[PDB]
RNA sequence: AGCUUGACUGCGAGCGUGACGGCGCGAGCAGGUGCGAAAGCAGGUCAUAGUGAUCCGGUGGUUCUGAAUGGAAGGGCCAUC
RNA sequence: UUGAGCUUUGAUGUGUAGGAUAGGUGGGAGGAGCCGACCUUGAAAUACCACCCUUUAAUGUUUGAUGUUCUAACGUUGACCCGUAAUCCGGGUUGCGGACAGUGUCUGGUGGGUAGUUUGACUGGGGCGGUC
RNA sequence: CCGCCG
């Protein structure tokens, strides 16, 4: 039992009410003469996380989750899942497709991408902010007339999509960024 | 139930069965319609002497007369010349009491209740089959040629 | 809080059972104590339990 | 025929006792060599749920001995003390360019917290596709590997999951005591329902057929 | 009144106990349908408020054995 | 560093300390062990924090009771959660 | 007309690569014939058969899911007739609905519409902050 | 497809 009140939480206390668990952003806690005190909370939806706005009186608040955000290193693919190894203890993890959510390309092998465990279950999965990959689908650029960045698109082993200048072409691997999805430069 | 049937039921019963049926199908239908006694304890042997002989034939030769109620008007073809429109489009459709009095005021004193319609209430100047169900399983094919005047 | 409680019960006929804790998410051996049942008045092998 | 006969002494209408068929595993089978037994167990899993997953290492009573060849991930002085607990290539990384050829000489691979660093990052895919690794759930890491392989090349039949329903262990070879296995398939019972994933469906074991080969079939129940 | 002709149903008082044991007196009601009886005898209708079990009693009992019933005790029906 | 399970069961004179619930120290006694050649030490740790009363209920044991009697259920006791 | 289930008789899983016309894995040298593992392999290598996924069809299927037809419960705040000098009620016919609606019991949901209530103490007044 | 100005 791990009890909160809301005039307790500064940042980053997970948290657990109407059965999703919460990371708290930032709260700005206010009180006034002559009323009582609340805080306004601005949390993350940890799940299925876009945003959400509570504003909490002083009493009360939720109990926390088991939210463990460890290092894991991505090592395996089969079928759906993805599996996941701690290099400091080595204790075996699993993710699911709703759990690898919009970032099933930009693992490769060997990557160190955090993850977000649940209750002692992964859903999330934060890949680097870099990764290198090999381009494997992409037209022979040719320049013709172009006079004004040319910007051909290059379809990626990871079966990503992204944008690529004209002189890499299959086999050229280039390193990208996941946060975005741009080229950044070309690995050699 | 306890249904002994005093009548032929046509999906369940032999003339005196003891069909095991809906109570539904028996406080609505079957007791009042002539169709079914409740066999409690003395209804089993009130069917055992009196009933399989006598009141299994007093319904059968009526059945008899339903083979003879058929043909008193054995012509069967019908001119009802009423109020009619403009060429088609009757003013006013025979219902089953203008068609009953068509056959009671001359052939069958049969009421109006075993008129059949079997396509609606006749809204059309032509020849038509009226059926007149006197049996369960006898129908007859009596023509009303609605006719227009 | 995590070295949880165990329930070491007799190898013995009977059912005497010492309790105490054990870390198992660092030690996870079972143990094999030997100890004094009361039952039987010997001191026979104790194996851990729930 | 020949694949007649066999067909011809299974009644799946009578679910069969424990002594009944077992002493006649000899008799339900037409083998040109000796043979062994195999075990069919069935646990209710949700292929869709990874809460469910039974994975782990069965130590086993009695009968087979030495024929497991297990390969070594260990540093400092177990690689020279488990080559007293008699496993064959004792060691580090040799056994990673191995993994790079691809050989079949090992069936199980078992490490220590100093070698955990290898098989984690260098034979990441190719320990798990085929599975070979350990952890703090398995009994496959620990730093006591001399009295671990003492007894792990002797008798340990690895209970490992399947997608759906089934986790079919192995019977020993046919000539053994076989009321002792009456007891080698019951002492994997305690161990199943030992501790599972605390999100078990209706039933535990629904169906178990202890097979020879390819021709015996003897219905076990789940509760004698 | 909400009173069964047959068997004489009239509406009971009980406890609404909720989970946390909060009494709260409300009132059963009898299953009453005004059902409109054959009677052989009669040749003609009777219009009965009976309730669902009252129903089953006619089911047993014959209509003229519980319309004799409901004349030994001043019903009008 | 070796061997090890005394982090043992039944008691416990005598005090220490609290309004009380309680808490602490304890030579010795019986049974059974460990270590040491032995004298001896050992009923956890250098000591002092690391924790919660009852009620209700859960598991194991023990025929102690067991609503006519025979069982059982449910209570009790003991170990515990 | 149908929808998913079992004992059940069996057919049925077609690319990377291995000659291809590989469901998964635990066993893994078996059936005038001829494979198989060994080897070529991939992310997993096949015979033999096991427990089964995933499709197909037969039956006893447990059945529900809806969807027309009918009239006799039921409804009618549709017309007419009678009680009757009565835009109530009752009955009698007829039409239209129709096993729906409605109601009773049990039940999940919603429910400040309403009701009973709680909302700690110390504090150099009390609140706040701190503390127990 | 892209191509701003001295």
């Amino acid at each position: 039992m791990a009890t909160y009140y809301s005039n307790d939480f500064r940042a980053g206390l997970k948290i657990m009410l109407d059965g999703e668990p919460y990371a708290v952003e930032a709260s700005e806690f206010v009180k006034p003469g002559k009323g009582q005190a609340f805080a306004r909370v601005k949390l993350r939806r940890l799940l299925t996380g876009t945003r959400v706005e509570k504003t909490f009186k002083s009493t009360d608040s939720a109990e926390g989750a088991d939210v463990v955000d460890m290092n894991l290193t991505y090592l395996y693919n089969d079928g759906e899942f993805w599996h996941f190894m701690n290099n400091e203890t080595f204790e075996q993890l699993s993710a699911d497709a709703k759990a690898i959510g919009d970032n099933a390309k930009w693992l490769l092998d060997q990557a160190e991408c955090i993850v977000t465990l649940w209750n002692g279950q992964p859903i999330s999965v934060t890949p680097p902010n870099f990764v290198e990959l090999e381009i494997v689908d992409t037209d022979p650029g040719l320049k013709g007339d172009t006079a004004g960045t040319g910007g051909k698109p290059a379809t990626l082993s990871t079966g990503a999509v992204v944008k690529v200048p004209l002189f890499v072409q299959i086999g050229e691997v280039i390193k990208v960024d996941t946060r975005s999805g741009e080229y950044v430069s070309r690995v050699k | 139930m306890q249904v002994i049937l005093l009548d032929k039921v046509a999906n369940l019963g032999s003339l005196g069965d003891q069909v095991n049926v809906k109570a539904g199908y028996a406080r609505n239908f079957l007791v009042p319609q002539g169709k079914a006694v409740p066999a409690t304890k003395k209804n089993i042997e009130f069917f055992e002497a009196r009933r399989a002989e006598l009141e299994a034939k007093l319904a059968e030769v009526l059945a008899a007369a339903n083979a003879r109620a058929e043909k008193i008007n054995a012509l069967e073809t019908v001119t009802i010349a009423s109020k009619a429109g403009d060429e088609g489009k009757l003013f006013g459709s025979i219902g089953t009491r203008d068609i009953a009095d068509a056959v009671t005021a001359a052939g069958v004193e049969v009421a109006k209740s075993e008129v059949r319609l079997p396509n609606g209430v006749l809204r059309t100047t032509g020849e038509h089959e009226v059926s007149f169900q006197v049996h369960s399983e006898v129908f007859a094919k009596v023509i009303v040629n609605v006719v227009a005047e | 809080g995590i070295r949880e409680k165990i329930k070491l019960v007799s190898s013995a006929g009977t059912g005497h059972f010492y309790t105490t804790t054990k870390n198992k998410r660092t030690k996870p051996e079972k143990l094999e104590l030997k100890k004094f049942d009361p039952v039987v008045r010997q001191h026979v092998i104790y194996k851990e339990a729930k | 025929k020949r694949m007649r006969v066999i067909r011809e002494k299974v009644d799946a209408t009578k679910q069969y006792d424990i002594n009944e068929a077992i002493a006649l595993l000899k008799e339900l089978a037409t083998a040109k060599f000796v043979e062994s037994v195999d075990v069919a167990v069935n646990l209710g899993i949700d292929a869709r749920k990874s809460d469910q997953n039974v994975r782990g290492a069965t130590v086993l009573p009695h009968g087979t001995g030495r024929s497991v060849r297990v390969a070594v991930f260990t540093q400092g002085a177990n690689a020279e003390a488990a080559k007293a607990a008699g496993a064959e290539l004792v060691g580090m990384e040799d056994l990673a360019d191995q993994i790079k050829k691809g050989e079949m000489n090992f069936d199980v691979v078992i490490a220590s917290p100093d070698a955990m660093r290898v098989v984690g990052q260098l034979g990441q895919v190719l320990g798990p596709r085929g599975l070979m690794p350990n952890p703090k759930v398995g009994t496959v890491t620990p730093n006591v590997a001399e009295a671990v392989k003492n007894a792990k090349a002797g008798q340990v039949r690895y209970r490992n999951d399947k997608n759906g329903i089934i986790h079919t262990t192995i019977g020993k070879v046919d000539f053994d005591a076989d009321k002792l296995k009456e007891n080698l398939e019951a002492l994997l019972v305690a161990l199943k329902k030992a501790k599972p994933t605390q999100a078990k469906g209706v039933y535990i074991k629904k169906v178990s057929i202890s097979t020879t080969m390819g021709a015996g079939v003897a219905v076990d129940q789940a509760g004698l | 009144s909400r009173v069964c002709q047959v068997t004489g149903k009239r509406p009971v008082t009980g406890n609404n106990r909720s989970h946390a044991l909060n009494a709260t007196k409300r009132r059963f009601l009898p299953n009453l349908h005004s059902h409109r009886f054959w009677v052989e005898s009669e040749k003609r209708f009777v219009t009965l408020r009976v309730s669902a079990k009252g129903m089953r009693v006619i089911d047993k009992k014959g209509i003229d054995t519980v319309l004799a019933e409901l004349r030994a005790r001043g019903e009008k029906y």
